[PDB]
């Protein structure tokens, strides 16, 4: 589990691999709801996969 | 292997060389010429990263142990004082040390003609004194430890008039973490 | 951080740009993605519609009382018939000679993007009215 | 498992913000009761160690109960004016530029116009280097 | 989201404003509070020290690789002795024609303000040397 | 307070920026000086 305490800069993401094998991306295979920023000046909203 | 002794080694010439498992004494040594590294080192890259002590030594000279000067006791006074009048007091929370001669402490005021003397009182008896002349002052006293509960007092022996006078002292407290 | 003198400085700087559009200019809009910057060359995106800037396109500069910027009124291009329907992503401007001036972004009317659309996606061959054309320059 | 260093170093960089070459906030406060009068020197403080005040006095704050008080406060040093504070109907904003503070320097707050209220609070913030005496 | 093309526009904008210093100018630094805007004349500030900008003030313009701005170093004035004592807070610039061109700010030597200072605390009769000061136009 | 006997009574609570703590007395008091001090816990987040 990758718990991202707080709401800081870096979002959470995951990977896995054996000693020699390649990497896999969990994020690539999940149903992600989103919060796309309105972009109105000054109306920042920093968030993502926690 | 028997009778368990180390053979001598010596190389002074400049000829290049390369060792690989050349078991020998583990003590100090000294060789001349351009050595080559052939050992790979992935099992179980030049040998001695013992410089790590440098990085660790860096993170030991700086550490939260020892006193800090951030403990200051500032007083602001307006108008003036009378002879034998208290202008400030403060309750000591954590044990504190006082520097000799009250160094680090400083006083400033607009009254360039102000001339007077201040006395520092803890409990019953005085503990320090500051003289004031021409709007300037001089600190003169020894050190003395302060403990939780103790009350620090200051009084003006003689009347004084001015606009504003600021007196700030300095202490040393041991950094301590809490919960 | 610096604050410029409006009359002495701001108007000079504002006019020293839009004056390039005295002999008209051309606009180009493409579907996404958007290139990094004007120096980049159109390589893969699809052009939507070509807009011709009337000559002159803008100017001269004017002050904006009760405000912290100046304004430069702009010309009004005529509605252009789009080609194939495409989702607007980013805009670009080419002067009369074709030189790229600056990049632009797309967005709805309320959006702060300089390209305001009545609706996000434009159907092929549907002429879209020109909202307005005004350039601003901070004081 | 050799080549530990490739990850031991990673473990080391973590704690690489020990208190050296860094600064922490220092707070200066004030307290005024039952209003004031115009041109009133309401608070001073003598600096004990080098400090830097971020531009616009960022982090400073004011509080009161009037909800209506108006006027202006001047952040004052000796014969120089460093900054001021705007007050409007119990809401106040700060406005000033960056400046240095040195030991032997003295801070001062002067009222511009008469004020009526029960109590007002004020607090500034500054940056000080972390130092040891041992 | 306007993004000036480096060659086409950024250089023009820099040159239009900077070139007017070819006649030289002056730099004035006054105690606070800073004036609301350059239009407001000095009413209660005190002059601390002044400088002059040997001609040319600026130019030629040049791009800054790997950034969003174009920089153009100017002249390197000489030393001036303060006309008063106190803490420097605010600065103003005047051309050879005396026009108030723009207003900036001053701060510590690590600051991003207009003029970097070893320490704002200044006493009459002690001067300092102008290390450098240049211009940047974000793209 | 009872002849210099101070007894504190309250529960744990937080403080946030934008808040001001207020001290209000009850009845008249006679003395030469009164010293009062509170202890609060703050994190050591640096300010750059």
């Amino acid at each position: 589990r990758s718990l991202k305490e707080g709401i800081g800069i870096t979002v959470s993401d995951l990977f896995v691999a054996t000693g020699n094998g390649g990497y896999q991306s969990i994020s690539q295979w999940e149903a992600t709801t989103f919060l796309y920023e309105t972009d109105a000046e000054g109306t920042s909203i920093d968030g993502g996969r926690q | 292997p028997d009778p368990r002794t180390y053979g001598a080694l010596t190389k002074t010439g400049s000829c290049s060389y390369a060792f690989q498992d050349f078991a020998r004494s583990n003590m100090a040594e000294t060789v001349t010429g351009a050595k080559w590294l052939v050992s790979n080192g992935r099992d179980i890259l030049n040998s001695h990263f013992e410089g790590i002590d440098n990085a660790l030594q860096t993170l030991q000279e700086y550490s939260p142990l020892g006193r800090s000067v951030a403990v200051d006791f500032g007083f602001s006074i307006i108008g003036g004082w009378s002879a034998d009048e208290t202008v400030g007091v403060h309750a000591v929370s954590h044990e504190t040390v006082i520097p000799s001669n009250m160094a680090g402490s400083i006083m400033v005021t607009d009254s360039s003609t102000l001339d007077g003397v201040l006395n520092v009182m803890v409990g019953t008896s005085v503990v320090g004194t500051v003289t004031i002349t021409d709007g300037a002052a001089v600190f003169a006293s020894s050190e003395f430890n302060l403990d939780p509960g103790q009350l620090v007092r200051i009084v003006s022996t003689s009347e004084g008039t001015f606009e504003y006078v600021g007196l700030t002292l300095v202490g040393h407290r041991q950094v301590v973490y809490v919960d | 951080a610096i604050r410029f003198h409006p009359t002495n400085a701001a108007l000079v700087a504002c006019n020293a740009v839009v004056d390039l559009f005295d002999a008209g200019g051309s606009i180009e809009v493409y579907t996404g993605p958007q290139p990094n910057d004007p120096t980049v060359a159109v390589s893969t995106q699809t052009l939507l519609v070509t807009f011709a800037i009337p000559a002159p396109g803008y100017g001269p500069a004017e002050l904006v009382p009760g405000q912290n910027y100046v304004r430069a009124p702009g010309a009004l291009p005529a509605v252009a018939v789009p080609g194939a329907s495409g989702v607007a992503a980013w805009a670009r401007v080419k002067n009369n000679a074709g030189d790229v001036i600056f990049d632009g972004d797309v967005g709805t009317s309320a959006s702060s993007a300089f390209v305001r659309l009545s609706t996000t996606n434009l159907t092929a061959g549907v002429g879209v009215s020109v909202t307005a054309s005004e350039y601003r320059q901070p004081t």
